[PDB]
RNA sequence: UUGAUGAAUAACUUUUCGAAUCGCAUGGCCUUGUGCUGGCGAUGGUUCAUUCAAAUUUCUGCCCUAUCAACUUUCGAUGGUAGGAUAGUGGCCUACCAUGGUUUCAACGGGUAACGGGGAAUAAGGGUUCGAUUCCGGAGAGGGAGCCUGAGAAACGGCUACCACAUCCAAGGAAGGGCAGGCUUACCCAAUCCUAAUUCAGGGAGGUAGUGACAAUAAAUAACGAUACAGGGCCCAUUCGGGUCUUGUAAUUGGAAUGAGUACAAUGUAAAUACCUUAACGAGGAACAAUUGGAGGGCAAGUCUGGUGCCAG
RNA sequence: GCUCAUUAAAUCAGUUAUCGUUUAUUUGAUAGUCAUGGUAUAACUGUGGUAAU
């Protein structure tokens, strides 16, 4: 079992893998440790499969029916019982963190373009990390950079280019997941660009540029960050 | 319950090994359910008298004795009609021998569990009814009974 | 007779059904006996009985109290849905 | 300087697809035929991306050793180019072309019992550094060799020979691959996870109970009281002797407690077994009747042996 | 799935690189160029052979 599930070692021996599906499964987050486990929701394995054949919850816009569904970093899931949005997003310490939003921060996401190409017919196109690519982008957008997602379509409402001194969350690596808002940008050997990051505390710290994850400019952060 | 009933094992195994006990082993039959027993019972059962390995005893390697299978009558009924069931009955008997060689002069005296001391007046042996066979199972031919 | 105390009454509007911790006392009897605790659990609400379902009672030891769990549902027709078929024969 | 723009032709193909696919809405025009037209999906299907993979690959990090100083080109070693093969890189393979590679900074070679090692991974809230889990590495399914499907196998729960076993035959043929034990083939898919078209079905995955007391632990086999009757009981001492006292009973007798069993329910569980809880019973000695081991005397119209009576053994 | 025979830059560990590759499933994008053609498997009906499938 990997770190950033907070299961606890006891309640059965097997753990449960995830599915194939949009994101990395090193860095996923299935559904069945997102209901019963963390926010107890339902109690044995059959009760999360009563929940999603009824269509409670939906991810991003879509309806989402899987036990094991793979969900990772910054992913909208919509409950329709409450009235409440939840989005993940990473600690500090190690793990994953449910959250809450609103209605409005529900409509959109923040999505880290991974490879830009120019597609058939002369389109442009990127893809984004939770692989949503995306037909007609602007050219401004370029690698690294976050896309502002509208999740009735597919289309993009705002971006960031990548540029030093802009708040940064980290996806990967040994300092993973804080804020910190730029040094500056490293080269090295085989790339393994490292893009430093001094944090509230005003300390350096070291990941790779594939870590990178804009979450905003110097101030201001894009979405509701966890506040605790 | 299985306490009193496991208690009530041991109280029977610990008594039987004080008089037995070679390495000795009950076992416990279910039940007659059905005029019969479950297969795996009569398995290990069929199994423990198939690795017994028996020892030969001192009177039994002295004295030839032998099991009677069938018991037969040899006499003429016009001797019994004439004598009127008083006669004493010449009898043919059968079985198979064990210990030591029974000698085949006729005239050993030969003594029956019950009757009386007897002798044999005329030997003759036979093929066996039941034959041993000639790392395999047997097959269900050879398997065989005699009765 | 019997007395029950409820704790962390948790309200579950997915499964649409009220859980709570249940605290029975037992001032001298023996045991509860789940199906009194399925009137009177559903009688301290509307219930109806078969829209609750009780299962985690293990005793205090010495006798004198049982702790568990109890699911409350709305709409008892949901009872058959989302229960195990083990707790409907019960 | 500030911004702002740029950086299909011509042919081919054992012609692939361009939907003889499904569900809700039933509407619109006129020549009124059951005509013409028309919304939202769903599923395919091409290509791309994504992930589950797999394949190579980059780099850094292994134990002993100079009584191994040269090693490799002695199955290509180093590279060039061209072709082939493959999912693809590629001396991978082969032509042709150059003589290089690694090395005292230790190459290469040897030893490794490499049951030793990997924070691979939690672990032990004082056992001082304990545990369990995972990973070894390779080969095989009687032995060789060749093949076929499939995303994946160079698959033994496939085919073809060969070599060797070995079974059925009516003698014409047909058919087949050791494993536990010696010097439970029970119950269950709830939990757990997995599988699937997928609440359902399923998993000898998984859990439960049986034969398996070795060893080790906390109890029980009795509490309490009255009455009667006797005068003696114990301690020290080598001998004589001394010391001290409410002690003794194969004695009657009264109630009061209780679990070892026996025995309903409930709880538990998927269902049980078991524990837990709990009614109903359940103690007077021939009982609901623990043993092993040591010390010591005594008895007969007994027996035996010895003896200088009746004694000694 | 079980069983037999011991590997020192190999394995393994992390790390890339896949613009060097293939990928069923997962997900996200994406196609304007006859009220019904033509075949086809059997089952079955009945006859037999063969020690036998």
């Amino acid at each position: 079992a990997p770190h950033h599930w907070l299961l606890d070692k006891l309640s059965g021996c097997y753990a449960p893998r995830p599915s194939a599906g949009p994101h990395k499964l090193r860095e996923s987050l299935p559904l069945i440790v997102f209901l019963r486990n963390r926010l107890k929701y339902a109690l044995n394995g059959r009760e999360v499969k009563a929940i999603l054949m009824q269509r409670h919850v939906k991810v991003d816009g879509k309806v989402r029916t899987d036990t094991t569904y793979p969900a990772g970093f910054m992913d909208v899931i919509t409950l329709d019982a409450t009235n409440e949005n939840f989005r993940l997003v990473y600690d500090v310490k190690g793990r994953f963190a449910v959250h809450r939003i609103t209605d409005e921060e529900a409509s959109y996401k923040l999505g880290k373009v991974k490879k830009v190409q120019l597609g058939k017919k002369g389109v442009p196109y990127v893809v984004t990390h939770d692989g949503r690519t995306i037909r007609y982008p602007d050219p401004n957008i370029k690698v690294n950079d976050t896309v502002k997602i509208d999740l009735a379509s597919g289309k993009i409402t705002d971006f960031i280019k990548f540029d030093a001194g802009k708040l940064v969350y980290v996806t990967g690596g040994r300092n993973l997941g804080r804020i910190g808002t730029i040094v500056h940008k490293e080269r090295h050997d085989g790339g393994f660009d490292l893009v430093h990051i001094k944090d509230s505390l005003d300390n350096t710290f070291v990941t790779r540029l594939n870590n990178v994850f804009v979450i905003g400019e110097q101030g201001k952060p894009y979405i509701s960050l966890p506040k605790g | 319950s299985q306490s009193t009933l496991r208690a009530s094992k041991k109280r029977l195994k610990h008594r039987f090994w004080t008089e037995v006990y070679q390495g000795a082993k009950l076992f416990y039959l279910s039940g007659v359910i059905n005029g019969r027993y479950p297969d795996r019972e009569i398995l290990n059962l069929s199994r423990f008298i198939s690795v017994m390995k028996f020892r030969p005893l001192k009177w039994r390697n002295e004295h030839p004795y032998m099991l009677a299978d069938r018991f037969t009558d040899l006499t003429h009924p016009e001797l019994i009609e004439t004598q009127g069931l008083q006669i004493d009955r010449k009898v043919a008997i059968y079985g198979y021998l064990h210990g030591t060689p029974l000698p085949s002069a006729p005239g050993t005296r030969v003594h029956i569990a019950g009757v009386g001391d007897f002798s044999v007046a005329q030997i003759e042996k036979l093929p066996d009814p039941c034959p041993t066979p000639f790392r395999k199972r047997l097959d269900d031919k050879d398997k065989l009974i005699y009765a | 007779a019997v007395t029950i105390r409820t704790r962390k009454v948790i309200s579950n509007p997915l499964l649409a059904r009220k859980q709570f911790v249940v605290d029975v006392l037992h001032p001298n009897r023996a045991n509860v006996s789940k199906d009194e605790l399925r009137e009177k659990l559903a009688e301290v609400y509307k219930a109806e009985k078969d829209a609750v379902s009780v299962f985690g009672f293990r005793t205090q030891f010495g006798g004198g109290k049982s702790v568990g769990f109890g699911l409350v549902y709305n709409s008892v027709a949901e009872a058959k849905k989302f229960e195990p078929t083990y707790r409907l024969v019960r």
